[PDB]
């Protein structure tokens, strides 16, 4: 900074204090009242949501194993689990009303034979509105999730 | 350019701080944003640069 | 004649009210075909 | 029965639920400190560690965040339950969690925290609810524009078949104005330009450079010890220098005084605007509340203007009324059957109200299409009924 | 619960109602017959 | 630095001026802060691209970028789709090897931050705490027993 | 250049909307080629120059 | 003049910091030279288009430029569409009225 | 061509048919990338790569 | 090698491809050929 009349040496270290600090001290997180520090992914208006929530892990993947000692990832508010989740008690309704019909199709149908053909009529009609949603630009959304079981 | 001058320096807005700074000391109360040099106003104003 | 109608979706209700009709619609098409190719043979082919 | 059945059942859009996942924020009064919120999330997250194991698995609370905006008055605690077999009961679910949550931050506190279902739905659209915004069309300012929003609020709050109104987030704490005398400055042989980087790059920050550390190039920042910037007294501490070789300080040349400007200014559509979030009353629902609130803002000074199931069935409907007949005789050709099946339309329909109308279901989405293919089915069986009769 | 309880209200009342009771039969009576 | 009125009319209010042509619009808002930070936001037409409609605002918005602060132009301008709403958001904490929240914000976001942004169409990543930054706390008493300013 | 063409020196506030502040001189004295002797630029050597 | 170690950390590292939030993408690449010229590369899922992709590179690139050295802000900064291979390369040489 | 450049020379020059392909895709072949993931440097990698 | 240094990087194509090239055959060798005789010749 300076050298003043007799040679003496000031220096940044003398007139301040110097420390490798934060740029944002403004805000500060604790995991279950545990010093911590992680990341607030925000979707991209239009974005797929569940596929770009899978390759957050996959980019991730990579950057887990060199970390130094200590430093573990955690988990809290997630979305992940709810859509594996409407999924599975969607499609279990899927079966149960297949297995349900199936019993009111032998009850009337004494033949089995005949309980067997409307049985084999539904599974198929199924995939096509797989097959035509897929066609016309829609997913398996919640709402079209539904739309199979009604 | 003597008046030029005048009008970048006087007529301004400044980013000046705040009180409870973003790294604070801890025990402080209050939290409060410093005011410094405003854009000026009126024509009244600028007749009155120095 | 009453899904498509009401699949005429308005606004944030739009995919809303949309998707499901033709979800439907598209399976309604499909079981009348399927009603129409496959129910018909399968019952033919084999029901008694 | 039927019609009565209907009208008088509410009409909602999508119903909330639990996700295993929910938030609260934080809110302190005006000017507070990161060591005194900081206290509220240390008694949030004790309200979940504590006396919530059995349903929170984790929080992960954050000091200087709020969903309004940021600063050190804001707050907010993730919270990420336990799945959803060990947790089973009605209470061990997010909305019974949010109920007693809500009432002990209202009940062993002194600040504002809440605590909510993440809407499952969209942000917008809660029904029966709102979106006010006020804005300032005229040559007025955002101290006049405050009275007009305060006898907004006030005239709602004053005869409210109610409403429940309130302010979005602008505080409106006080600043300590410096008043620089300019002419004293000069005599003293200051530059002005040295006196504002001292300020600035004192009590605020200032990105003076970058340097490399481990390979990635950060910043290098400059501002100073956070004791000689707390009060307002700390100010003499900086000495400038002058012309004249030698120091100079602050109270010199400054002036020292407390103002009343406001920590936040919204700005709706190129002019300035302070937004309102109230409700429907228990009783209206919105278009009534909406409409009742137009009417307000019209009594309101001179140069302040404002701004903002669906009508979408109405229509929507009405070609549901007309397709029908038309497909009704495309194969049914008489003026007869296009009759018949018409009438099971409300034979099916009552029975969907009903049963909705027993339990605790409202009118949303699913129930609104649970209408159509319940109308589906009745066309059917119907239809059965004449065509092989016929 | 929001799908199936608008539809199994909807249903039993369809059916239970209409192949028996009220129209779906008193219907093409008078409106086939009735008056033309 | 800059209170809530400096940057309502500095930096909000110039872009506010500076923000028009363009395609496809209902409203725009603003929200200037006294912390020194503004962000606007406009909403279009329901079904409107999210991928055009960024390229307009962001390359109008870089007309009235020299009619800054030069404070504002080194500083952090972003133009990002919106969605008021996390999925993912990985708290990262430490165990053995102790570091404070600071040292794991700073390593956070000097090696995983980077590449998740960018990963699968993530609109903005958000950052808890904050990186590394050579901070210095100037004494103002050590300045002026040398004489000297910051 | 700032006194027959204009110059934009700075921004300030008028009724809410920032505008511009601009600098010339009154019309009459950058009307034709003799009035260019009017304006006297400070030399290094405190004193004016035509 | 800038050395490999200059412009590696003042214009290359400032960019790869300040390039994210970006649709369609596998990997970026750099190559900063010792002559002071550093080129970053950015490549996409196949059938991705190059017209859209292009701007959004280079309208967050437009955010760390005033980040960058003056001397770089004047020189030639440019977002391109890349196809390593030529095709018309046109010589063209002088043989009457000579010229270096 | 190749045989004469490495013969009668003391650098480096080769010759190729300008693959008709894509630059990607030679089959049998490959692309490799070293990256340093924690916070060595430079010359670390380069004996890393060695 | 050390710590701190990573890395990254007909076609399968064929195999999956010629897979649905094994089911649409079947198929259309009986959409005419109607037997489980000449879906095998
Ligand atoms: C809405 C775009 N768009 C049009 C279209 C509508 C109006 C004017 C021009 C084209 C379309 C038109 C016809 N005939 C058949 C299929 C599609 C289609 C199919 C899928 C999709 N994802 C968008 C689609």
């Amino acid at each position: 900074l300076k050298v003043n009349q007799d040679g003496s040496r000031v220096l940044l270290r003398d007139v301040a204090k110097i420390e490798l600090g934060g740029e944002n001290y403004d805000i500060i997180a604790e995991f279950n009242g545990q010093p911590a520090s992680g990341l607030g992914i925000k979707l991209a208006t239009g974005a797929n949501a569940l596929d770009t929530a899978a390759a957050i892990r996959a980019e991730l993947a990579k950057m887990e194993p060199f970390f130094p000692s200590g430093l573990k990832i955690v988990y809290p508010y997630d979305t992940t689990p709810f859509v594996k989740i409407s999924i599975h008690e969607v499609v279990k309704t899927l079966v149960e009303a297949i297995i349900l019909v199936f019993l009111v199709m032998y009850l009337f149908l004494q033949n089995f034979r005949a309980t067997l053909i409307p049985t084999i009529a539904v599974p198929v009609v199924l995939l096509g509105t797989f097959a035509v949603l897929a066609a016309f630009g829609f997913s398996i959304n919640t709402l079209t999730m539904f739309g199979m079981v009604l | 350019v003597d008046v030029i001058t005048a009008i970048k320096a006087q007529n301004a807005q400044v980013a000046a701080g705040q009180l409870g700074g973003t790294p604070p000391v801890k025990g402080q109360q209050l939290n409060a944003s410093i005011i410094a040099q405003t854009r000026l106003t009126s024509t009244e104003e600028f007749g009155k640069i120095l | 004649a009453v899904f498509v109608p009401m699949a005429f979706f308005g606004g944030s209700t739009g995919a809303i009210y949309r998707q499901f009709s033709i979800t439907i619609v598209s399976a309604m098409a499909l079981s009348v075909l399927v009603a129409l190719i496959l129910t018909p043979a399968l019952c033919a082919t084999m029901l008694k | 029965g039927m019609a009565y059945l209907f009208v008088r059942l509410p009409s909602s859009f999508l119903p909330d639920e639990d996700q295993g996942v929910f938030m609260t924020m934080v809110q302190l009064p005006a000017g507070a400190t990161q060591e005194r919120t900081q206290k509220v999330l240390n008694e949030v997250t004790h309200y979940y560690l504590t006396k919530e194991k059995n349903n929170v698995e984790s929080v992960f609370a954050v000091n200087g965040f709020g969903f309004a905006g940021r600063g050190q008055n804001t707050g907010i605690a993730f919270v990420s339950l336990k799945d959803w077999a060990d947790r089973p009961g009605e209470e061990n679910k997010v909305e019974a969690i949010t109920m007693r949550a809500t009432r002990a931050f209202s009940q062993i506190k002194d600040a504002m925290v809440f605590a909510f279902n993440l809407p499952a739905i969209v942000e917008l659209g809660t029904a029966t609810g709102f979106d006010f915004e006020l804005i300032d069309q005229a040559g007025l300012g955002h101290e006049k524009l405050t009275q007009a929003r305060n006898q907004l609020l006030a005239e709602a709050a004053k005869h409210p078949m109610l409403t429940s109104v309130r302010p979005n987030g602008l505080e409106d704490t006080p600043q300590f104005k410096i008043d620089i005398d300019q002419e004293k400055a000069q005599a003293l042989g200051v530059s002005i330009n040295d006196i504002n980087t001292t300020l600035g790059a004192a009590w605020g920050g200032s990105y003076v450079n970058d340097f490399i550390d481990r390979g990635r190039v950060k910043k290098v920042y400059v501002m100073s010890e956070a004791k000689y910037r707390m009060l307002p007294d700390d100010i003499g501490d900086w000495y400038v220098r002058a012309a004249d070789g030698q120091m100079v300080p602050f109270s010199a040349f400054s002036s020292s005084r407390w103002e009343y400007g406001s920590p936040r200014l919204e700005r709706y559509n190129g002019l300035p605007s302070m937004e309102i979030l109230g409700q429907a009353a228990p009783g209206k629902s919105t278009g009534e509340a909406m409409e009742l609130m137009e009417q307000l803002a019209s009594k309101l000074p001179t140069g302040v203007g404002y701004d903002w199931s669906g009508n979408q069935a109405p229509s929507l409907y009405a070609i549901s009324l007309i397709v029908v007949f038309l497909c009704l005789a495309a194969l049914y050709e008489s003026w007869s059957i296009p009759f018949s099946v018409m009438l099971v339309v409300p034979l099916g329909v009552i029975g969907a109200l009903l049963a909705a109308t027993f339990r605790g279901l409202t009118n949303d989405v699913y129930f609104q299409v649970g209408l159509l293919t319940t109308i589906g089915l009745s066309a059917k069986n119907a239809i059965l009924i004449v065509e092989f009769a016929k | 619960n929001a799908v199936g309880t608008g539809v199994m209200g909807g249903m039993v009342t369809a059916t239970v109602l209409a192949i028996f009771f009220v129209p779906v039969f008193f219907v093409v009576v008078r409106r086939r017959f009735s008056r033309k | 630095g800059a209170d809530a009125k400096t940057v309502q009319d500095t930096v909000t209010q110039v872009i506010e001026q500076n923000m028009n042509g363009i395609d496809n619009l209902m409203y725009m808002s603003s929200n200037s802060d006294s912390t020194g930070t503004v962000q606007i936001t406009l909403t279009f037409e329901s079904g409107t691209d999210a991928d055009i409609a960024q390229v307009q605002v962001q390359n109008k918005l870089q007309l009235a970028m020299p009619l800054l602060p030069q404070e504002v132009q080194q500083q952090g301008v972003s133009v990002e789709k919106s969605s008021s709403s996390f999925l993912m958001v990985v708290g990262v904490i430490n165990t053995d090897g102790t570091m404070t929240q600071e040292d794991i914000s700073d390593y956070v976001a000097a090696n995983m931050k980077d590449a998740i942004s960018r990963t699968s169409g993530v609109g903005d990543v958000q950052l808890f705490g904050s990186q590394y930054a050579m901070r210095i706390w100037m004494n103002p008493n050590e300045l002026n027993k040398f004489q000297l300013t910051p």
